[PDB]
RNA sequence: CAGCUAGUUGGUGGGGUAACGGCCUACCAAGGCAAUGACGUGUAGCUAUGCUGAGAAGUAGAAUAGCCACAAUGGGACUG
RNA sequence: AUUGGGCGUAAAGCAAGCGCAGGCGGAUUGAAAAGUCUGGUGUUAAAGGCAGCUGCUUAACAGUUGUAUGCAUUGGAAACUAUUAAUCUAGAGUGUGGUAGGGAGUUUUGGAAUUUCAUGUGGAGCGGUGAAAUGCGUAGAUAUAUGAAGGAACACCAGUGGCGAAGGCGAAAACUUAGGCCAUUACUGACGCUUAGGCUUGAAAGUGUGGGGAGCAAAUAGGAUUAGAUACCCUAGUAGUCCACACCGUAAACGAUAGAUACUAGCUGUCGGGGCGAUCCCCUCGGUAGUGAAGUUAACACAUUAAGUAUCUCGCCUGG
RNA sequence: CAAGGAUAGCACCGGUGAUUGGAGUUAAGUCGUAACAAGGUACCCCUACGAGAACGUGGGGGUGGAUCA
């Protein structure tokens, strides 16, 4: 295969992927590259598992010298993203963490919060189910 | 004009310095020296002043950092960070 | 260079499609 | 603006002009410590009392009381009894509110109380106006 | 309100309240706090308890339970 | 307005550039686990409150129970951060090669001629407005051409141009040199980012300092006109416009749109660079532009150079 | 030893005081309409002076003016 449009270091990688997933909802656009880590690997599996986001596929050149990923949205037949809003938590300036008891369902009950702990990164229930918490990556409903 | 190929050859250590923290502070010290000479030379230059001051600004940055990586950079100190 | 596929499946061709059967 | 700014630049409270501070604070001797009870309706002794024009859309010869307070500040009130029963030296106990029309004016008066009492013929402001009962 | 602070700063010895403590001193000293604004300044008695609002927070710690302070202001000693 | 708001015209981005206090940071891995969760205990008072009951006629009130509540002391975790131990480039960038801007400054002149003087001739007008007049002309004008001098500023090229940090850059010629545009797994391996404080610069008036001052206009002064001109008219006209120095350091320096950073339908233009080839067409990337999608301002509209999208940092903002 | 009592120098803060700038307010005070049309002169921004004043003119910064393709 051949991933096109590189990115370098933003300011992190949180942002750098919550302005390509704004700019594919904004222009409709259905596949975006962005950086590669361990933590965005697990949310993106997650949010595959989940639904709102369609898959994905690490690449790297050799090694660390160049770690990305693209990502696509999933669409039905209609240019319908099955994002309806993803909002960022864990950023540069403020680190946030939650307890595994103060974590809350997203939309109306229905949406996953993404949440890495002291022992591994997972959903917002099977969190709370975990008695385990720690810093969340991102609100997705 | 920039005083580049020859001072960075100079500076140019190995094969594996051609970009180096070396040859950059090497480049920014060489530039402060040019830059004083010429705006000697021309006194209303403000963009020579303001070049230089940025290029001291980075200077200093450069200096922290290889003395933060390196501990072998101010025992041989020919760069010291007071200007 | 190819790392790893997760569901090397991608949606496309999004055509103009709703209510097929109205007949 | 952002936090890391919100920081060193905090929030800032919308202010508002003096409307009333002094009914409720007074000086007292054997220790200035000022007298910090909020009073309601504080007793004072008026200076000058007159009746003049409001604004232009509403004008009218509406009466008027400068009037000074026990602590420092004096202001210029209007009555809102159905007449003045202020002689320029009466001592008067004041109130809130403020007053659109006449200039200099910002208060009312408690009309009814230990001074400014018995309006008379009234069925409505006889808790104010101080009128008495509504015997028959 | 940007500089403030000469037991200031700490040491040996000695003395010391109930005692460690420059607590204090003989001797030996020049350092201590500080742009995250030092020093100074005046104030509030501090916690539980007192209200409003979902919350953010604000509103007193009057009196009070504990502690703390004067007990007319400032000293000294004695008792206990 | 963390919760719970703006910065184009109804607060508005610092006047511009650079930076620390301080703040945050790209990837992998290990130590440590402060941040993070987690396991617990102590205490955080009875009275007070949440849930509960009793009696006071009933709560008012009084009593009362499970529960609050913040510190310390305790086994761990490595996910990252503040830290440490290394590396990899891709952010800062740097290298190479191609590589352009009226960039700045420095150093020169050249002219349209401005004014003045002599050569002259000319023989009663010049001049100025909306109207005239004021003013200038008969020591010979109007005007004309030569020669000489002193100052000022450079016709066209001037761009849906580029660059410079804004301030700005245009008669040409040279130099020093900031910086730029194009593509580099190329090199240190985050060296990064901004910015309160801090450093430097900063149209200009106008200040004095030394020259010339060519010209003129603040002020001032006459004729108009006016209800009156030191306003609109002009003539006379200084500071100043000119330069050397500081200071003035403010501007409509405002895009009333901050700096660094990455991304968002296109379309039609331009300039520069790289490749290519009669030119050229063309592609690449920027710069420089716009209509307009999406998105975003009440609205006006911006819109790939946003007022779109988002991170770090800062400055400005609550009624007249 | 001491509550305290002092000197000449100074220092901090408050009110007052012949005389007085500035602000909101009287549908009914004085001149001319500068200026709001390109608003009777286009606006102004920074700065010098003067003018009752709207303001007027200088050197620079701009159109937050119309005309007009």
């Amino acid at each position: 295969i051949t991933t096109t449009k590189p990115i370098k270091a933003h300011f992190d990688p949180v942002a750098d992927l919550l302005t390509k997933i704004n700019n594919a909802r904004k222009a409709k656009l259905m596949t975006v590259t962005t950086i590669a880590s361990k933590l965005k690997i697990a949310i993106l599996e997650i949010l595959v598992k989940e639904g709102y986001l369609a898959n994905f596929q690490v690449l790297e050149n050799k090694s660390k010298t160049k770690r990305i990923v693209t990502f696509n949205l999933k669409y039905t037949q209609r240019r319908i993203p099955s994002i309806n809003g993803v909002k960022q938590i864990s950023k540069p300036g403020l680190r946030i963490y939650r307890p595994f008891e103060k974590l809350p369902l997203v939309l109306n009950g229905l949406g996953i919060a993404i949440i890495s702990t002291s022992d591994g990164v997972m959903t917002d229930k099977v969190a709370r189910l975990k008695k385990i918490g720690g810093e969340i990556l991102a609100y997705v409903w | 004009q920039i005083d580049k190929n020859g001072i960075i050859k100079s500076a140019q250590l190995h094969d594996k310095d051609v970009g180096s923290i070396q040859v950059q502070v090497s480049l920014l010290t060489s530039q402060i020296k040019q830059l004083t000479d010429h705006l000697l030379a021309n006194k209303k230059d403000f963009i020579s002043k303001r070049g230089l001051y940025a290029k001291v600004s980075k200077r200093k940055r450069l200096l922290k950092y290889l003395k933060h990586n390196d501990l072998e950079a101010y025992r041989n100190l020919v760069k010291t960070l007071n200007l | 260079r190819t790392e790893k596929a997760q569901k090397p499946k991608e949606e496309l061709w999004d055509v103009v499609q709703k209510m097929g059967n109205f007949d | 603006a952002t936090i890391a700014q919100l920081i060193r630049k905090p929030r800032k409270k919308k202010k508002v002009k003096s409307k009333s501070p002094a009914l409720h604070y007074n000086l007292n001797l054997l220790n200035k410590k000022v007298t910090n009870v909020y009073s309601p309706l504080k007793r004072g002794v008026c200076t000058r009392v007159g009746t003049m024009t409001p604004k232009k859309p509403n004008s009218a010869l509406r009466k008027y009381a400068k009037v000074r307070l026990t602590n420092g500040f004096e202001v210029l009130t209007y009555i809102p009894g159905e007449g003045h029963n202020l002689q320029e030296h009466s001592v008067t106990l004041l109130r809130g509110g403020r007053v659109k029309d006449l200039p200099g004016v910002r208060y009312h008066i408690v009309r009814g109380t230990l001074d400014t009492v018995g309006v008379e013929k009234r069925r409505q402001q006889r808790s104010a106006y101080g009128a008495k009962k509504p015997k028959a």
